[PDB]
RNA sequence: GCGGCCCCCUGGACGAAGACUGACGCUCAGGUGCGAAAGCGUGGGGAGCAAACAGGAUUAGAUACCCUGGUAGUCCACGCCGUAAACGAUGUCGACUUGGAGGUUGUGCCCUUGAGGCGUGGCUUCCGGAGCUAACGCGUUAAGUCGACCGCCUGGGGAGUACGGCCGCAAGGUUAAAACUCAAAUGAAAUGACGGGGGCCCGCACAAGCGGUGGAGCAUGUGGUUUAAUUCGAUGCAACGCG
């Protein structure tokens, strides 16, 4: 229903996991996942594969809106990046750019400092 | 502090990251300013080899 | 196994056919220094494979070796305690050679009480890539495929 | 000790050549002043933070860190507190003595005309002579050659401990002993196994295959047994067809 054919996705990357989401221009939300909602419990989840199943997964559950083209919205400097890109750039979806939109805060509060290592 | 490679890596390979950390500048921002000692990179290698 | 060198060693073929690739295989067929039953069960093999293919002995030889033909492989490191191995191209003496041995393997995965029977019918079913080594040849195939992931 | 940007009050330093007063200086025992962060008192404020505590894993053994929460306190306005590795481990003020490549600050007459020539100054870096230094090293900003002062030292523990007098609201801070005990406590120096903390080459040890047997049947000798004893010894790559 309301086909769109055009949108902007948004992707988080993380030290201990990672998830992919996927939203229109003005940013109603269509697609959600985790990538240890397809299993991988443990460290393995920073491992490439959850990351790119996920992707197929959350590609295959938004294709009913019929999606032609989409934009990257990154976030976070945790591994991955790259299994998600290029899983979708051949599910179906042909990419537009990439942005960097991780945060840099302008040094506003203590980061959390008890940790030793 | 960014990765926006491609598939074939995937693990480690960024020790040459772990080379240009730098660990004394993080080690010594992250806790207190201390104003005299991240000097450590001259002064103290150089002019310290004593047999 | 650091120093040495590598002087592409050859050794005694058969007079009769007197191709290096045959003589590979009548070579590495030997077991325990044995002439003239090895070589007696080589031409008993020969012979039935082009009894049985019915096409020329030496280019049904060739289709066989095409048929075992493996691609590649990867070599164990254990670099970062995971599956951390760099796809090399096998040499091709190296790989002519692997196929070679699996080929042999395969004729040897049996305990027949005839050895030129069973090495006859298995070459012979093997030629067709559906005998023994193919399954073999698929299962290294399957090992690859996934090992490109780390590089 | 000082870091967004705007405005107002305000402190020192230095440069250019000009006039001007005419030893008006230096150093400072008691004494006033300032003095990071933790603390205490009045209130105000509370985003994240995290002493004490709350729960889980943790091993020979955790009231240790690792993780999840969580008050004082870090913030503001007034008052008290006078200590630190308050170290350049080098008290202040003057006059002299061989060298080098810089950072930075304003004027000289040119020749910014290019980023070159006067440092004619100030504050700062890093190497390195004569000379000192037990040695490491200091080395025109001296630990050199001299002068004026001050403050401080006489072996380590007992100890910046105890009484006593001061300072404070408390926690406490300054001034400073003895009895007894020891043959020492201590600096610098590569002088070596130590390279378990880092660099570099080497070996069928590792990157491949064939056999063996801890899988069955038989001798072997000890550490050894059932008997009359079951000789001297073979108990780490130095136990086996060995003496």
């Amino acid at each position: 229903r309301k086909q769109v054919s055009d949108g902007v996705a948004h992707i988080h990357a993380s030290f201990n996991n990672t998830i992919v989401t996927i939203t229109d221009r003005q940013g109603n939300a269509l697609g959600w996942a985790t990538a240890g909602g397809s299993g991988f419990r443990g460290s393995r989840k920073s491992t490439p594969f959850a990351a790119q199943v996920a992707a197929e997964r959350c590609a295959d559950a938004v294709k009913e809106y019929g999606i032609k083209n989409l934009e990257v919205m990154v976030k976070g400097p945790g591994p991955g990046r790259e299994s998600t890109i290029r899983a979708l750039n051949a599910a179906g979806f042909r990419i537009t750019n990439i942005t960097d939109v991780t945060p840099i805060p302008h040094n506003g509060c203590r980061p959390p400092k008890k940790r030793r290592v | 502090i960014k990765v926006r490679e491609n598939e074939p890596f995937d693990v480690a390979l960024r020790r040459f990251k772990r080379s240009c950390e730098k660990a004394g500048v993080l080690a010594e921002v992250r806790r207190r300013e201390f104003y005299e000692k991240p000097t450590t990179e001259r002064k103290r290698a150089k002019a310290s080899a004593v047999k | 196994p650091r120093r040495r060198v590598i002087g592409q060693r050859k050794i005694l073929p058969d007079p009769k056919f007197g191709s290096e690739l045959l003589a590979k295989f009548v070579n590495i067929l030997m077991v325990d220094g044995k002439k003239s039953t090895a070589e007696s069960i080589v031409y008993s093999a020969l012979e039935t494979l082009a009894q049985r293919s019915g096409k020329s002995e030496l280019e049904a030889f060739e289709v066989a070796l095409e048929n075992v033909r493996p691609t590649v492989e990867v070599k164990s490191r254990r670099v970062g305690g995971s599956t951390y191995q760099v796809p090399v191209e096998v040499r091709p003496v190296r790989r002519n050679a692997l196929a070679m041995r699996w080929i042999v393997e395969a004729a040897r995965k049996r305990g027949d009480k005839s050895m030129a029977l069973r090495l006859a019918n298995e070459l012979s079913d093997a030629a067709e890539n559906k005998g023994t080594a193919v399954k073999k040849r698929e299962d290294v195939h399957r090992m690859a495929e996934a090992n490109k992931a780390f590089a």
